[PDB]
């Protein structure tokens, strides 16, 4: 069997590996915002601690997505009572559970493989396919690096009077600081279409919701971002709490697929998730520090639009007078 | 010239970075593989180790006793082979 000395040399050369790195070593933030490749480094170095909560989110959804069947509802359903409380406190005691669960149902779900219509028992596991499980071992591994970080909690880095250390995006004196702002201002205003084109290509009727949370949105988003965090968090709970409804009653429409017009028609029995990892994205940004002075610059638009008013009058009344002049001098010269 | 220097500093580096996302990745990264062989051919034998695995993910406790068995569980190989 070649797979399985294959897994046994993998097996061996991961200690290797690790002595090898442990004679190496025997033998032989701050700067972030300098420049765009100590960026990256940061990100390099702290991707997993800033955003462990929405990879292990989007890896849910992909296995809901991948799977469609009867056990990953309990997935589904946790999902979505781990963001019911979004704010990461109470993640902060749910988390540990999260894991005991996952882990518990996980391995009666391995044990189920080896051991009642034929297409209601595939949909189901009863006496069983299992190449599937990829994915759910792949939700297991990052859920339990995040409960690992989170516990360590890299407690000596983390990385309203004056806390935004550069805030000064707006006006662009460096390459980093156009790349923040086309990050933090000039991207709702695409999460807006990445919502119209989940909508507008999955023709079942759900994403004739997106198509009116859209048209709300882009009627009221540039008034949303002059509110304050509260309602602005509040109206995309909501916004975050519709897609996911839409992607678990699409797995749970899913079972129609096996029981097998009009109604398959009308609810059409990935644009779905690819939303949510916007959503997520524009989310964090949210709540972060770096987007206090770009509200704050809204603000500022908000009150100085009345000023190009008058500007403007000025503008035409200038033309005006320079037609009347030219004008003038002509019929005079025509005189 | 210079390029010589420059290949070998940036072979240096190159090493010292592959040294690094070594230490960082390897404990967790070493079950996907025995994890693809159990999705790949279920069965009683395999089942153990991926058990041990997930067990080891969650708690990282156990997962330096998981190192030291994943030799003791890999013997099962020889046998298969043989059968």
């Amino acid at each position: 069997i070649q797979n399985h000395l294959q897994i046994l040399l993998l097996l061996v050369f991961e200690a290797v590996v690790y002595r090898r790195q442990e004679h190496y070593r025997r033998q032989h933030r701050q700067r972030l915002d300098q420049d765009l490749l100590s960026c990256l480094k940061y990100f390099i170095n702290f991707f997993f601690y800033k955003f462990g909560l929405e990879i292990c989110f989007l890896m849910a959804v992909n296995v809901i997505g991948q799977r469609m069947n009867f056990m990953v509802i309990l997935h589904g359903c946790w999902l979505v009572a781990i963001l019911t409380r979004r704010r990461r406190e109470a993640i902060a005691r749910l988390w540990p559970n999260y894991c005991l669960f996952l882990t518990l149902f996980l391995l009666y779900q391995y044990l189920l493989c080896l051991g009642m219509n034929s297409a209601l028992i595939k949909w189901l596991y009863l006496p069983p396919n299992s190449t599937n499980l990829i994915s759910d071992f792949l939700l297991l591994l990052c859920a339990s690096q995040q409960w690992q970080v989170f516990s360590a909690e890299r407690t000596e880095e983390w990385q309203r009077g004056e806390p935004n250390p550069i805030p000064n995006f707006i006006h662009c004196r460096s390459y980093l600081d156009m790349l923040k702002v086309a990050v933090f201002r000039y991207l709702f205003w695409l999460v807006l279409v990445v919502v119209f084109v989940a909508g507008a290509t999955r023709i079942s009727i759900f994403g004739l919701g997106y198509l009116l949370a859209c048209f709300y949105l882009l009627l009221f988003g540039t008034t949303l971002l002059q509110k304050d965090t509260r309602a602005q968090l509040v109206l995309w709970d909501c916004l975050i709490l519709y897609n996911v409804t839409v992607i678990i009653s699409k797995n749970m429409l899913s079972l129609l697929s096996c029981v097998f017009c009009w109604v398959i028609q009308l609810f059409s029995l990935i644009w779905d998730s690819i939303c949510f990892f916007f959503l997520l994205l524009q989310r964090r940004i949210f709540l972060s520090h770096y987007f206090l002075h770009v509200s704050a610059d809204l603000k500022a638009t908000a009150l100085q639009a009345s000023r190009g008013f008058a500007l403007y009058n000025a503008a035409n009344l200038k033309s005006i007078n320079f037609h009347r002049q030219i004008e003038e001098k002509s019929l005079a010269q025509l005189k | 010239l210079d390029l010589a220097a420059s290949f070998s500093a940036v072979l240096t580096r190159i090493q010292v970075f592959v040294r690094r996302l070594l230490e960082l990745h390897v404990f967790k990264l070493v079950a996907l593989y025995t994890v693809w062989v159990a999705l790949k051919e279920v069965s009683v034998m395999n089942l153990l180790l991926v058990v041990l695995w997930a067990f080891a993910l969650p708690y990282p406790r156990f997962r330096p006793m998981a190192s030291c068995l994943s030799t003791v569980w890999t013997c099962i190989i020889i046998v298969c082979k043989m059968l």
